[PDB]
RNA sequence: CGAUGUCGGCUCAUCACAUCCUGGGGCUGAAGUAGGUCCCAAGGGUAUGGCUGUUCGCCAUUUAAAGUGGUACGCGAGCUGGGUUUAGAACGUCGUGAGACAGUUCGGUCCCUAUCUGCCGUGGGCGCUGGAGAACUGAGGGGGGCUGCUCCUAGUACGAGAGGACCGGAGUGGACGCAUCACUGGUGUUCGGGUUGUCAUGCCAAUGGCACUGCCCGGUAGCUAAAUGCGGAAGAGAUAAGUGCUGAAAGCAUCUAAGCACGAAACUUGCCCCGAGAUGAGUUCUCCCUGACUCCUUGAGAGUCCUGAAGGAACGUUGAAGACGACGACGUUGAUAGGCCGGGUGUGUAAGCGCAGCGAUGCGUUGAGCUAACCGGUACUAAUGAACCGUGAGGCUUAACCU
RNA sequence: AAUUCCUUGUCGGGUAAGUUCCGACCUGCACGAAUGGCGUAAUGAUGGCCAGGCUGUCUCCACCCGAGACUCAGUGAAAU
RNA sequence: ACACAGGUGGUCAGGUAGAGAAUACCAAGGCGCUUGAGAGAACUCGGGUGAAGGAACUAGGCAAAAUGGUGCCGUAACUUC
RNA sequence: AGGACCGAACCGACUAAUGUCGAAAAAUUAGCGGAUGACUUGUGGCUGGGGGUGAAAGGCCAAUCAAACCGGGAGAUAGCU
């Protein structure tokens, strides 16, 4: 309703860069260690994107040392600073869970460059 | 399963009270024709609202 | 419990359920009315409808697309020749329900679904 | 006292710091008192109010007239509301959203959403019995619902299958976040009772 | 949602490859341990020149899980296996001397403050 | 004995108190911590596993606790059939033998559509004394009542030290309940796509059928938990056990005989829900009807005629309401449903067409095309002018008023 | 032990925990040599036990698709 | 006993895929099973999917799930070879 | 070559669910065993009730079996209901 959609059209931030899924995201995430409050990175291929407005999210994952790690972001939130894409996947589906049962060679994906 | 010992008249009765099915009571009269039908119907012939829709 | 849900299972399957409108909406096309029961008739609404609109733009894509519904070239031909522009003022409601009683075989409430012209 | 007000769906507000908070959005037009009672005549003290805008051919007579006694437009329902000694309203005022600026938390109550008749796992959480291990027709039944001779019956409230929800309930001490005036909202954490387009009874909350 | 029958691999070098979950500990009927609790574990696979031979039965925290961890923005953190970190019974404090894998903010509580200096990301 | 289904498990429970935890107290060989025993207290709570048919028991690991019992050793017209207790077979043993043995061993049909009572839901009828629509009151009933840890008070009292509080107060859990779908997810045979076999639309191309949705990959709304909010309370009344004050009988003494205070998750309220069929049928507000003749065995009587109100029901379009009734929205002085339009979302670059390459195929047009239950609009289709039930000022007897 | 009563014998293995299982001990209540004894490869819709894989079996149920159940019309039983 | 979800011997053996008279989709030819119409509760039946865990179920992995084809490489104790 | 292997027809009937006044006085659905043999099956013979037949369960002998069925002795007998 209109009265829901004011209320979150205020709260979204207007400045959000457009990525697709397969494109290698860094997003950049406030962590608070008490007192401090740093910013600390995450790198890792966009899964999923969940389009809904001041709902919407996206998957990260990223293959860090050891295991695989997953982080579901809320895009409009104020924790995420800064969303910056490194490269563009040239795949052809929404949902890339796919990736979760490969790894190393089996797991990276075509550049777009178009 | 199974009744202890028969029902009466008396119940088979008290329960069918409520099997007495109701009425229309409500006919409408076509525009036109004036021909009796049941309310949001066509008629026989073949009217509703006072006009023709049909063969 | 079916909350904001739509469309009626009609006692049948999908499958069943899906063919059984496309050649209905394929018989309302060609004969312009159709006796059917009430709720068919409720649900014919949604499959024709869309057909009719779909027919108003002629072209190609939308002839294939109207062909993968109905699945017949004459219905086709009727659509985009006729009713395509014969419902190019009027913006929806093509379609019209007017209840005839009841079937006698089996009291199911019967409906006279007919495409809003016919002449 | 309390406000009545429609349930216009969720959301959340994210704070500052990072804290998303979900919240449930009741518009709160203005309520219009119909009508005071007081121990003289009603032996307690109260206020009738309405609220919302009926169409003039769908109100009848007897509720039109009961308007028309206090000069108010037809609003579309009428709720009571029990007054605490000291405060003191006045036929025909309009009682707005600025109630709760002051207060902090809010018992909301509702009609739950009916979800018909429900069986015993659902309703009262029953557990299933096996579901195969040789079970026969038994998968989601009750089992078991007395003794034997000694009661020779079933006693009552025993937890049976039946019409679950559709029923008035009551969620105590929501978080007030924001009270638009502007706007005529009232953004309460949580979650309450029926669904987007239900009335809500909001109210300050009894367990301070 | 670690529980009982649930087998963890194991974050640190102390010895055990693979453990399971033999108790949820913290209260009556509790179904799942995650996050940061604490579990009881048995030891069901060990390298050979460990510290802890197999079938011990000792304390652990769940460090990583797959169901995830909830961030108050409404985020979750998952990972691709559950795992745990080996502690002393009554003294508690971790066996291992290094911590392979990440390991979440929630796991922060004065007690495992080891477990976190240790670990190499978050 | 013209049949009352016998152990154990599951489901579902319910009561007792001889209390396992939690609450309140006396004594203590009670410094503190922790006990020991006893008293009052039944509100709530009261493991998961290994072995075994087991009940029990032992064992592992938890827990504040892992209470004892009754209820046909609760519960098979609710489930199970491991055990016991049919017919097969074997071992040991007894018997010359047929066979036999709470000795063992392997295998071995568990039926019933609910009339009544009861119970959970949900309506129709009439009543409540003119009728009708609302909003309450509350007699009465139900639900809820669990608790850990951490941290402050405080390393304070206590204590040689080691250890380590009462009483207050905050946080945060486990379990459990209520709600909800904003998030995280599940589902999503009505949305999109990939794909194998084959058949079809003349054929190519493109679709469609069938193969469990053919198999898969995603997924809108809805429903939902594992997801996120909230809850058990403080408060008061009267007390139990117990502690007292004044104070006799009994110069004293003694909590009591006059009298007077404290005193617990129990009890009565407080919190949530139902609740005037509460026949003792309540209260407030509003609305509507203010024409006559006939018959009488003079009744609160049967009619004739003119009027038909408020309102209701019926019918239709319907719903986050629902088995059916019911409940709520709307019926042209209209957004009730469908369509339609716009958005969103989803899928992931349609078709034709061009270009590249021998061909598979690749780009380009193109984040295109298609998009269910969603959001905002829009009378285009369907919600009809009526008819229908419901009446005509509402009994007698007092008392206050009152002209 | 398809044989063992006392008995869940005692010891060992496997399990966090094993009245079952496997190995061993002999105190064989009441094994024993064609009513055959002891071995054993292969075979078994055979009995017992353990592991991997896999799973709504379960923690703990959720949603969906069909057939009934439910309402309307027609027909119309039964035990008792 | 029924216009009964049973039993009943021989002969004929088309296409595409396939080892095939398996199976799938079709041809010739034959049928839609003699109550329907709605609705879309609990519960039952027959199926589909399932976060995290993975036998913790239970007398017992009963039931489901899983494995599955062809070619090639490779294949242990033990054996009556 | 084979009382060989896998596997349809055919013969069987291990498990489960459904059904239990059934669709059916023994079936159905999903899996299951044998499937060149001690196989299976059509047609016609033969064996008769203390008798047959039995890879032996007291199995089978027309939905009947520790002694079939029909008629007769026969109104057996009943200290029992
Ligand atoms: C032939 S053993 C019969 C067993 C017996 N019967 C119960 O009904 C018991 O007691
Ligand atoms: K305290
Ligand atoms: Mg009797
Ligand atoms: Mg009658
Ligand atoms: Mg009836
Ligand atoms: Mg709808
Ligand atoms: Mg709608
Ligand atoms: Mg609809
Ligand atoms: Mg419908
Ligand atoms: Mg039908
Ligand atoms: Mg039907
Ligand atoms: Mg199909
Ligand atoms: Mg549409
Ligand atoms: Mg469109
Ligand atoms: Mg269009
Ligand atoms: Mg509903
Ligand atoms: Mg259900
Ligand atoms: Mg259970
Ligand atoms: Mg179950
Ligand atoms: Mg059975
Ligand atoms: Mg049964
Ligand atoms: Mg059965
Ligand atoms: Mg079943
Ligand atoms: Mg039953
Ligand atoms: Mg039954
Ligand atoms: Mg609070
Ligand atoms: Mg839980
Ligand atoms: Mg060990
Ligand atoms: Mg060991
Ligand atoms: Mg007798
Ligand atoms: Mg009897
Ligand atoms: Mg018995
Ligand atoms: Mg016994
Ligand atoms: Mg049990
Ligand atoms: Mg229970
Ligand atoms: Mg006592
Ligand atoms: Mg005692
Ligand atoms: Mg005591
Ligand atoms: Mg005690
Ligand atoms: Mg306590
Ligand atoms: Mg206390
Ligand atoms: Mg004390
Ligand atoms: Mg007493
Ligand atoms: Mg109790
Ligand atoms: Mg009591
Ligand atoms: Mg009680
Ligand atoms: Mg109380
Ligand atoms: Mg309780
Ligand atoms: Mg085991
Ligand atoms: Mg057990
Ligand atoms: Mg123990
Ligand atoms: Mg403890
Ligand atoms: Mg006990
Ligand atoms: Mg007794
Ligand atoms: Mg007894
Ligand atoms: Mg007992
Ligand atoms: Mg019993
Ligand atoms: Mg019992
Ligand atoms: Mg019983
Ligand atoms: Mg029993
Ligand atoms: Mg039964
Ligand atoms: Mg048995
Ligand atoms: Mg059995
Ligand atoms: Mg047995
Ligand atoms: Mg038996
Ligand atoms: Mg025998
Ligand atoms: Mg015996
Ligand atoms: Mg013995
Ligand atoms: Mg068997
Ligand atoms: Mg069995
Ligand atoms: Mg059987
Ligand atoms: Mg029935
Ligand atoms: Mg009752
Ligand atoms: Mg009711
Ligand atoms: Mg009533
Ligand atoms: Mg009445
Ligand atoms: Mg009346
Ligand atoms: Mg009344
Ligand atoms: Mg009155
Ligand atoms: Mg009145
Ligand atoms: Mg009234
Ligand atoms: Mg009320
Ligand atoms: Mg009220
Ligand atoms: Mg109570
Ligand atoms: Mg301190
Ligand atoms: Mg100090
Ligand atoms: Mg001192
Ligand atoms: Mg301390
Ligand atoms: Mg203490
Ligand atoms: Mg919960
Ligand atoms: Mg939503
Ligand atoms: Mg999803
Ligand atoms: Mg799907
Ligand atoms: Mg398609
Ligand atoms: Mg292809
Ligand atoms: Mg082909
Ligand atoms: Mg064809
Ligand atoms: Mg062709
Ligand atoms: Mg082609
Ligand atoms: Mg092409
Ligand atoms: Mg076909
Ligand atoms: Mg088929
Ligand atoms: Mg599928
Ligand atoms: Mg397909
Ligand atoms: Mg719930
Ligand atoms: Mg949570
Ligand atoms: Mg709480
Ligand atoms: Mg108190
Ligand atoms: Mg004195
Ligand atoms: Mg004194
Ligand atoms: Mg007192
Ligand atoms: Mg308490
Ligand atoms: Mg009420
Ligand atoms: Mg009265
Ligand atoms: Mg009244
Ligand atoms: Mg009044
Ligand atoms: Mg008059
Ligand atoms: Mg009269
Ligand atoms: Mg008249
Ligand atoms: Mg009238
Ligand atoms: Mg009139
Ligand atoms: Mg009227
Ligand atoms: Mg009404
Ligand atoms: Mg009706
Ligand atoms: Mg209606
Ligand atoms: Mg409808
Ligand atoms: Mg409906
Ligand atoms: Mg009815
Ligand atoms: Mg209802
Ligand atoms: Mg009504
Ligand atoms: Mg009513
Ligand atoms: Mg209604
Ligand atoms: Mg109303
Ligand atoms: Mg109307
Ligand atoms: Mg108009
Ligand atoms: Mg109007
Ligand atoms: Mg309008
Ligand atoms: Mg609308
Ligand atoms: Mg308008
Ligand atoms: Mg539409
Ligand atoms: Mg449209
Ligand atoms: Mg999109
Ligand atoms: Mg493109
Ligand atoms: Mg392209
Ligand atoms: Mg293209
Ligand atoms: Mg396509
Ligand atoms: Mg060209
Ligand atoms: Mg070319
Ligand atoms: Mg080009
Ligand atoms: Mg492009
Ligand atoms: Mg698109
Ligand atoms: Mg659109
Ligand atoms: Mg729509
Ligand atoms: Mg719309
Ligand atoms: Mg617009
Ligand atoms: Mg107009
Ligand atoms: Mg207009
Ligand atoms: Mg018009
Ligand atoms: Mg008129
Ligand atoms: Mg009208
Ligand atoms: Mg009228
Ligand atoms: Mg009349
Ligand atoms: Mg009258
Ligand atoms: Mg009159
Ligand atoms: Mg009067
Ligand atoms: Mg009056
Ligand atoms: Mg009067
Ligand atoms: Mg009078
Ligand atoms: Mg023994
Ligand atoms: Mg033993
Ligand atoms: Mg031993
Ligand atoms: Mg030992
Ligand atoms: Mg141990
Ligand atoms: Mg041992
Ligand atoms: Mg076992
Ligand atoms: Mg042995
Ligand atoms: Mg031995
Ligand atoms: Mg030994
Ligand atoms: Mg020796
Ligand atoms: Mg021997
Ligand atoms: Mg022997
Ligand atoms: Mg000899
Ligand atoms: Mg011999
Ligand atoms: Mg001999
Ligand atoms: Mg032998
Ligand atoms: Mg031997
Ligand atoms: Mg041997
Ligand atoms: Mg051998
Ligand atoms: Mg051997
Ligand atoms: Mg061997
Ligand atoms: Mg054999
Ligand atoms: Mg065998
Ligand atoms: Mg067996
Ligand atoms: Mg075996
Ligand atoms: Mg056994
Ligand atoms: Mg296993
Ligand atoms: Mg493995
Ligand atoms: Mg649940
Ligand atoms: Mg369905
Ligand atoms: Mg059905
Ligand atoms: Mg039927
Ligand atoms: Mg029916
Ligand atoms: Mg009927
Ligand atoms: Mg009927
Ligand atoms: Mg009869
Ligand atoms: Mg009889
Ligand atoms: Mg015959
Ligand atoms: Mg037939
Ligand atoms: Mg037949
Ligand atoms: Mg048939
Ligand atoms: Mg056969
Ligand atoms: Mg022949
Ligand atoms: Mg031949
Ligand atoms: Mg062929
Ligand atoms: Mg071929
Ligand atoms: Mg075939
Ligand atoms: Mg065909
Ligand atoms: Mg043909
Ligand atoms: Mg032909
Ligand atoms: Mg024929
Ligand atoms: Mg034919
Ligand atoms: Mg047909
Ligand atoms: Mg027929
Ligand atoms: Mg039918
Ligand atoms: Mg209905
Ligand atoms: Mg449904
Ligand atoms: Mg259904
Ligand atoms: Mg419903
Ligand atoms: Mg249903
Ligand atoms: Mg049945
Ligand atoms: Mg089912
Ligand atoms: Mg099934
Ligand atoms: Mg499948
Ligand atoms: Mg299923
Ligand atoms: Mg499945
Ligand atoms: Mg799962
Ligand atoms: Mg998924
Ligand atoms: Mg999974
Ligand atoms: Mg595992
Ligand atoms: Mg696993
Ligand atoms: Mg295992
Ligand atoms: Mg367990
Ligand atoms: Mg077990
Ligand atoms: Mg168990
Ligand atoms: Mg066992
Ligand atoms: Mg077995
Ligand atoms: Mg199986
Ligand atoms: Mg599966
Ligand atoms: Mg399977
Ligand atoms: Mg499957
Ligand atoms: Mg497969
Ligand atoms: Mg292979
Ligand atoms: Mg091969
Ligand atoms: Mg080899
Ligand atoms: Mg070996
Ligand atoms: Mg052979
Ligand atoms: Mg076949
Ligand atoms: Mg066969
Ligand atoms: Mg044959
Ligand atoms: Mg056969
Ligand atoms: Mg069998
Ligand atoms: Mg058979
Ligand atoms: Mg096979
Ligand atoms: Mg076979
Ligand atoms: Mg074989
Ligand atoms: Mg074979
Ligand atoms: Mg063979
Ligand atoms: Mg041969
Ligand atoms: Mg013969
Ligand atoms: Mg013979
Ligand atoms: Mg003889
Ligand atoms: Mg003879
Ligand atoms: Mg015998
Ligand atoms: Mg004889
Ligand atoms: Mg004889
Ligand atoms: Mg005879
Ligand atoms: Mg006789
Ligand atoms: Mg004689």
């Amino acid at each position: 309703s209109n009265i829901i959609k004011q209320l979150e059209q205020e709260q979204m931030k207007q400045d959000v860069p457009s990525f697709r899924p397969g494109d290698t995201v860094e997003v950049k995430v406030w962590v608070v260690e008490g007192s401090k409050k740093r910013l600390q990175a995450f790198e890792g291929v966009v899964i999923a994107i969940r389009n809904r407005g001041l709902h919407s999210a996206f998957t990260v994952r990223k293959i860090s040392n050891g295991e695989g790690v997953e982080r579901v972001f809320q895009t409009h939130s104020p924790v995420v600073d800064s969303i910056s894409v490194k490269r563009r996947g040239a795949v052809r589906k929404a949902k890339l869970y796919y990736l979760r049962e490969r790894t190393g060679k089996a797991a990276r994906i075509k550049e777009r460059l178009n | 399963a199974v009744q202890q010992n028969k029902p009466t008249r008396s119940k088979r009765g008290m329960r069918r009270s409520h099997d007495a099915l109701t009425a229309v009571t409500s006919l409408s009269v076509d525009k036109t024709s004036g021909e009796k039908h049941l309310r949001h119907h066509i008629t026989a012939d073949g009217y509703y609202r006072g006009r023709k829709v049909i063969a | 419990m079916r909350h904001r849900k739509s469309g009626r299972q009609l006692n049948r399957n999908s499958s069943h359920r899906q063919a059984m409108f496309r050649n209905m909406a394929g018989s309302l096309v060609r004969h312009e009315i159709i006796k059917t029961t009430l709720p068919k008739a409720k649900e014919l609404r949604r499959v024709v409808e869309p057909l009719i609109t779909l027919a108003k733009t002629d072209s190609v894509a939308n002839r294939r697309l109207a062909f993968a519904r109905t699945r017949d070239n004459e219905i086709v031909a009727k659509l985009f020749n006729e009713l395509g522009p014969r419902f190019a003022s009027r913006a929806g409601g093509y379609t019209r329900i007017l209840k005839c009683g009841f079937r006698a075989g089996d009291n199911a409430p019967m409906a006279y679904i007919e495409l809003v012209d016919r002449s | 006292i309390g406000l009545v007000g429609k349930k216009v769906g969720m959301t959340r507000i994210f704070t500052e710091d990072g804290v998303s908070i979900p919240v449930t959005v009741i518009e709160v037009e203005a309520n219009r008192v119909t009508q005071v009672k007081d121990l003289a005549n009603d032996g307690y003290r109260a206020i009738q109010v309405t609220t919302g805008a009926k169409k003039a051919n769908r109100v009848t007579k007897p509720e039109a007239g009961h308007f028309a006694k206090a000069g108010v437009e037809a609003g579309r329902g009428l709720w009571e509301f029990r007054l605490a000694e000291g405060e003191e309203f006045t036929v025909g005022q309009s009682i707005s959203v600025e109630l709760f600026a002051d207060v902090k938390k809010v018992d909301v109550t509702g009609t739950s959403k009916g979800k018909g008749f429900a069986g015993t796992v659902k309703r009262w959480n029953f557990r299933t019995q096996d579901a195969t291990h040789g079970n026969s027709l038994s998968h989601r039944v009750p089992g078991s619902i007395g003794q034997n001779q000694t009661p020779g019956k079933v006693f009552k409230g025993k937890k049976m299958a039946g019409q679950m929800g559709n029923e008035r309930v009551t969620v105590q001490s929501l978080d007030v976040v924001r009270v638009d005036a502007e706007r005529n909202l009232l953004l309460v954490k949580g979650a309450v009772p029926g669904a987007t387009g239900s009335d809500l009874i909001v109210k300050p909350a009894v367990k301070a | 949602m670690i529980q009982e029958q649930t087998m963890l691999n194991v974050a640190d070098n102390s010895g055990a490859r693979r453990v399971m979950c033999i108790k949820v500990l913290g209260g009556s009927h509790r179904r799942y341990a995650g996050v940061g609790d604490i579990i009881k574990i048995t030891i069901k696979e060990a390298i050979p020149r460990g510290k802890v031979k197999k079938g011990d039965v000792l304390k652990a925290v769940v460090v990583r899980t797959k169901k995830g961890v909830r961030r108050p923005d409404g985020s979750v953190i998952r990972f691709d296996g559950n795992a745990c970190v080996l502690l002393n019974n009554n003294s508690e404090q971790p066996i291992g001397t290094r911590i392979f894998g990440p390991v979440t903010r929630e796991l922060r509580s004065e007690k495992f403050m080891k477990i976190i200096s240790l670990a190499p990301e978050v």
